[PDB]
């Protein structure tokens, strides 16, 4: 049926947004780490 | 110690410059990793080195150091019950320091230096010693391993270690000129070890396979080639020989073949029993493994390492069977190296000296009086893998000129599960005549006549097959139908042998003689019945054929009584025809 | 009926990949405009020095004209000519002895060649 | 790390170019070739000297000039970034994704040529694989850790059989003595020299049944650069080895057409002007095919396994052609499709007489499949061979009138071909295939069925051919 597909796509986009949210805090920390590693 | 740098890298071949003074066929350590290589061409200040290990990642300018010595193996206690790579490195100790993958540049002693051995001297101070004499003995696995003087060493004994536990590195004998003699010595793999005399081979190499031991026998010091297409059963025959033959020591060389076969040997052999002494089969065995995906240049080294180890065990008075899993892979390695050398190929791309190398390898076999005065032998069975099954390819043809036995496998028999799949029409043996006195003395006085009659029956059956295909089996006389059926019986009940059956895998000479006697007695009685007006239909329906067919599954212990009851049943059946 | 697994896996993959791409954009924009920090001569000195570490002998070093004089200690020591190309922002490149070999240390190139190894740690730290 | 560039290009001809200086380039290294337009090509150092290094360009050399072309080092050893999220993805055969999803995050960067397995570290392949095909599972059974090619012709349905095996292959741990919940199983699929039509077929097949989720696909198209066909099995086996020996996966590897790979290898070798072989193929083709195939197997102390099924098209159905000849010399057996069985409408057209599984004899028995497996297989082979050798004598004699027991085998042979071999898209279990085999064993229990001595007759005989 269509309902299973709709529920799966909605939960998939929701958890994608959740992973984005829980990356958002550490984005700048990772950026600082990469900046300190690339520079000699 | 000549030291140079890498000038050029192209596959397994490295040009080293600054090597003025390096000697032909000396071992070199290539690169910072110290990869083992061998010089095969010298040109001005440079040297051409063939690397026995992978050359990936080598960089121009890395040092190349020549050891000043040719490719040599360490010969002494500790080789039995072991597996080695192409240049005699223990694969188990390589694993225990490297993991599940074989990385290059690993250095490890061929003989365990920390193991103690029970030294038992035989010489005394003041004795004159020549090459090949026995300094003393050490027990390895029930074998009495003899510590031999190196073949080039002569002198007078100054000191002898009393007794006890020593390692192979501890000098057990010291000569008056300061020459210390250890439990081991090195020998160049490309030099045949000297012997006093070559003897004529007068005893059979019992393989346990009926067709080979009966129709195409090989003598104790002989050589045999077993070429065939893929899946014909070369390796199965080699492993059957390793399991069941009467050799004191078996050396198996996996030259460029599957690793799963070497693993199969390593797993199964410790559980099997040595047919001679009764101990575990692996204590009899030395494995030299260079799988197909191992470095290609190491195949040639592995062949020489195997044959040199076999010769060393021959020098101690043992009879040694050397199995080469495929000499075609060694030939292909030679072709690749020759192509790197820009040599002009002779035939199908092989170098022109291929036949010379094969002849020098197969010439090391033979029954000899060793330098120590004992009698030893090396038997070589070398498998060949002709491309597309073409027996006209250079390796097969150059092999046939030197081998004494030719065990030709057939694809048509292998497809139809008729194993061992020996083409008895194309095969031959040149040792059959010379072994006749031994067969008469040890099996039966009339054994050669039984064998000749069986071969004649096979010849007649093969001839009548053409008439069968032309006219049809229905429209030929009952005598020829009897010949056809007796040939079928011979094939399926005597020539066929299941190497995986717990009983059929091994067959003694007397069991084969009994089966031949059964078949020939049945044939003569059925021929008399045909002359007696008996129709072949009821002859073919006789239950005695079931006894004849099941004879080969009878164990060696039961077979002497089964043979007697089968003889009586054969008599009674054609007596009952009246 | 089983397409939900494909949807969830695709969504998570797209999310993580877009997040990593955003991290790349952030780090490349922050890596831009290094000379605005007055500590830049001290790092570009080592940036030029590692070029001479790579090249046992260099004929000349090429960079933005304003970036040249800060590195001229190496010019005095090695005798390397200083060559100007303003398009070579945030980087140092050198010409070998024969002119055939050359090395480049532009910051964007270092980021591009390091990101493949760095992403393994970045993804684990980010999640 | 800093980037060094070499501008000393002195010679370009065909696929090779020479770079002067460049003694810093290690042998076998991977390089990036950049021309004046900014396009970047790939290349591999195939020969390095003091005076120059020799690079084989991955693509065509069109557009390269000695004035502006620059060569730079990428890595001394070709490596592939691998991770567990590769499952469900697709790649072009050089590692680049072609599924539209973003690139994976590399957990490890393994060299793509691998390293030889130490023979003392291996163990004997001992667990069978249920492919769902009776003529394989019963008579030529596939064992975890085996390499077992499928020999096929140009007109035979090899791709369909490959897809069916990929869909149906399963571990069957319930029958195993070590009964347990199923261990992870995965399929790595490598397509070499494949057409767009076959690619669409495979993508549709993997999508329509969800097998894609437990699969990794490497797809090299026929119009892709020829070097990517060489590199494709390296990437596939690198991924398979990573999964199996670092995450305990049971990996089944399928190589779609090794004939295309060997044609690519011949092209590359002739480009390098090597010594030729039997039919123009390089003399070292055995070594290369061995370095591909020998990577399969089972390792002592590790739960995972790698199984290979290389499908190849025998040119002109000639088994003595170099490709099938060397493949048979390397692999442990072969599955050969019959064109005559294809003409009779039988699918899958596997001919059991010339097919062989070397590792079969130690992969079946008690605790593995059923206790009667080997005896049943022996009996089926013997009976089918007897039927075939009866029908071949009928042609020469030209007489249907023959002994009564012969007609039982002719009928047995016809029923065997029409029911056991001919199974269509049915996913027969090993128990189902054994039931079909025992039903086909309608021959006399003792007067016939005498090739293999067995007392399993009292347990399984008497079936009346009834189907579902
Ligand atoms: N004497 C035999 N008894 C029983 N089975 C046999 C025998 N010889 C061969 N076979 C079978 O046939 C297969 C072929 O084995 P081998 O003869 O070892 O192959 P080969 O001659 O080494 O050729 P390859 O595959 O290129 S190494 C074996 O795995 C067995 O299944
Ligand atoms: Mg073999």
């Amino acid at each position: 049926t269509e309902a299973l597909l709709a529920r799966y796509r909605e939960r998939a986009e929701a958890e994608a947004k959740a992973v984005r949210e829980k990356a958002m805090a550490r984005l700048d920390e990772a950026v600082a780490l990469v900046l300190k590693e690339v520079l000699p | 110690m000549i030291q140079g740098v890498i000038q050029k890298i192209a596959g397994p071949a490295v040009i080293a410059k600054g090597m003025l003074g390096a000697r032909m066929y000396d071992i070199c350590k290539v690169g910072e990793e110290g990869l083992v290589g061998e010089i095969i061409r010298l040109d001005g200040d440079t040297a051409f080195v063939q690397v026995y290990e992978d050359t990936s990642g080598l960089k121009v300018g890395e040092p190349v150091v020549s050891t000043g010595l040719p490719l040599a193996v360490e010969l002494g206690p500790g080789m039995l019950n072991g597996i080695y790579d192409g240049i005699q490195r223990p694969l188990e100790r390589i694993r225990e320091k490297t993991g599940i993958y074989i990385t290059r540049g690993v250095v490890v002693h061929a003989l365990d230096r920390e193991k103690k051995w029970a030294w038992t001297p035989m010489v005394k101070p003041g004795d004159e010693v020549r090459g090949g004499m026995v300094l003393g003995t050490v027990p390895e696995f029930g074998f009495t391993h003899k510590i031999l003087v190196p073949p080039d060493v002569r002198g007078r004994v100054k000191e002898v270690k009393p007794a006890g536990e020593y390692t192979v590195e501890e000098p057990v004998v010291v000569l008056e000129d300061g020459t210390e003699l250890k439990m081991y010595h090195t020998w160049p793999v490309r030099r045949a070890r000297p012997v006093q005399r070559k003897l004529d081979p007068n005893t059979p190499f019992l393989t346990g396979m009926r067709i080979l031991d009966v129709l195409f026998p090989v003598a104790m010091g002989g050589t045999a080639a077993i070429p065939g297409p893929f899946g014909a059963g070369k390796s199965v025959t080699q492993q059957s020989l390793a399991k069941w033959s009467n050799a004191d020591v078996v050396v198996y060389v996996g030259c460029g073949e599957r690793g799963n076969e070497m693993t199969d040997v390593l797993v199964e052999f410790p559980e099997l029993t040595d047919p001679k002494t009764g101990g575990p089969l692996m204590h009899r065995t030395v494995l030299i493994a260079n799988t197909s995906n191992m470095p290609v240049a190491a195949r040639e080294a592995s062949i020489y390492v195997g044959v040199t180890i076999a010769e060393y065990f021959r020098d101690q008075g043992f009879s040694v069977a050397l199995m080469a899993d495929s000499t075609s892979r060694w030939a292909e390695a030679l072709r690749e190296i020759s192509s790197r050398l820009e040599e002009m190929p002779a035939e199908e791309g092989y170098p022109p000296y291929l036949a010379a190398r094969l002849a020098a390898f197969y010439e090391r076999a033979g029954k000899v009086i060793t330098l120590g005065g004992e009698e030893g032998a090396v038997t070589i069975v070398g498998a060949v893998s002709p491309p597309g099954g073409d027996m006209s390819e250079p390796v097969t043809q150059s092999t046939l000129r030197i081998v004494g036995a030719f065990w030709r496998l057939d694809a048509s028999l292998a497809f139809r599960r008729h194993f061992p799949a020996i083409n008895w029409n194309g095969s031959y043996s040149l040792f059959t005549s010379a072994l006749d006195p031994w067969y008469r003395e040890n099996v039966a006085e009339d054994y050669p006549e039984l064998r000749d009659a069986i071969s004649e029956l096979l010849q007649r059956e093969a001839g009548l097959q053409e008439i069968v295909q032309l006219v049809g089996p229905d429209a030929l006389q009952d005598a020829e139908r009897l010949v056809i059926e007796v040939g079928r019986i011979i094939r399926e009940d005597f020539l066929q042998q299941n190497a995986y059956h717990e009983v059929d895998a091994y067959c003694s000479m007397k069991k084969a003689y009994g089966i031949m006697k059964m078949i020939l007695a049945f044939y003569k009685e059925a021929e008399a019945a045909i002359k007696r007006g008996v129709s072949i239909d009821e002859i073919l329906q006789l239950p005695v054929l079931e006894r004849i067919g099941r004879a080969r599954y009878v164990s060696e212990e039961e077979f002497p009584a089964y043979f007697e009851e089968a003889m009586k049943e054969i008599q009674g059946a054609f007596k009952a025809l009246a | 009926e089983s397409a939900g697994e494909l949807l969830v896996a695709t969504a998570r993959t797209q999310a993580r990949g877009e997040v990593l791409e955003e991290v790349r954009r952030r780090v490349r924009e922050a890596l831009e405009a290094l000379p605005q920090k007055p500590e830049w001569p001290e790092v570009v000195r080592k940036l030029a020095l590692e070029a001479l570490e790579a090249l046992p002998g260099a004929k000349a070093l090429v960079a933005n004209p304003e970036d040249l004089p800060h590195l001229e200690a190496l010019a005095r020591e090695r005798g390397v000519e200083l060559q100007a190309e303003p398009a070579l922002r945030l980087g140092v490149r050198a010409v070998g002895a024969e002119g055939k070999t050359q090395v480049e240390n532009s910051l964007l190139a270092r980021l591009d060649r390091a990101w493949d190894a760095l992403s393994s740690k970045v993804a684990q730290a980010l999640w | 790390l800093l980037k060094k560039e070499y501008t000393g290009i002195t010679y370009i001809s065909g696929p090779l170019l020479f770079v002067e200086n460049a003694k810093d380039l290690a042998y076998g290294a991977i390089v990036d070739i950049k021309d004046g337009t900014g396009r970047v090509r790939g290349g591999q150092v195939i020969e390095v000297s003091e005076e120059y290094a020799v690079i084989q360009v991955f693509e065509e050399t069109t557009g390269l000039d000695l004035a502006t072309t620059s060569v730079s080092l990428v890595e001394d050893v070709a490596r592939l970034g691998v991770s567990k999220e590769m499952l469900g993805r697709r790649f072009n055969g050089i590692g680049k994704p072609i599924d539209g999803l973003p690139p994976i995050t590399p957990e490890k960067r393994l060299p793509i040529t691998g390293l030889p397995l130490n023979p003392v570290a291996r163990r004997k392949p001992e667990q069978f694989i249920q492919t769902g095909i009776s003529t394989i599972d019963v008579m030529n059974t596939l064992v975890r850790g085996q390499k077992l090619p499928i020999f096929s012709g140009s007109g035979l349905p090899a791709n369909e059989i490959a897809a069916q095996i990929a869909r149906q292959a399963t571990v069957r741990p319930d029958l195993s003595g070590e009964g347990e919940k199923e261990e992870p199983f995965a399929v790595v699929f490598a397509a070499m020299g494949i057409t767009q039509r076959e690619l669409s077929y495979f993508i549709q097949e993997f999508e329509r049944t969800g097998a894609l989720s437990r699969s990794v696909l490497f797809l090299n198209k026929a119009d892709d650069p020829t070097i990517e066909r060489i590199l494709t099995p390296r990437m596939a086996l690198t991924v398979a080895e990573y999964l199996a020996f670092e995450h305990d996966y049971h990996v089944l590897v399928i190589l779609t057409d090794m004939t295309n790979y060997c044609e690519a290898l011949r092209e590359i070798g002739a480009a390098r002007e090597e010594i030729p072989g039997r039919r123009g193929y390089p003399g070292y083709m055995y070594t290369d095919l061995a370095t591909i195939y020998e990577r399969a197997g089972v390792v002592e102390g590790k739960k995972g396994s790698v199984t290979q099924i290389p499908i190849l098209s025998m040119p002109d159905d000639d088994r003595t052609h170099p490709i099938p000849d060397l493949t048979g010399y390397i692999t442990e057996g072969q599955i050969q499709l019959s064109r005559e069985l294809h003409r009779k409408g039988i699918y899958p057209p596997i001919d059991p007489l010339p097919s062989l599984s070397r590792l079969m004899n130690n992969g079946v028995g008690k605790g593995k499949t059923r206790e009667d497996h080997k005896q049943v297989s022996d009996q089926l082979y013997s009976a089918y061979a007897n039927g075939v050798d009866i029908r071949k004598l009928v042609a020469i004699i030209g007489e249907d009138a023959l002994t009564e027991n012969d007609r039982r085998y002719l009928q047995f042979a016809d029923a065997f071909e029409r029911f056991f071999i001919n199974q269509g898209q049915q996913n027969r279990s090993i128990e189902e295939s054994l039931q079909i085999a025992w039903a086909l064993l309608s021959m006399l229990p003792q007067g016939e069925l005498k090739r293999i001595s067995k007392d399993h007759i009292g347990k399984y005989y008497g079936q009346k051919l009834e189907e579902i």
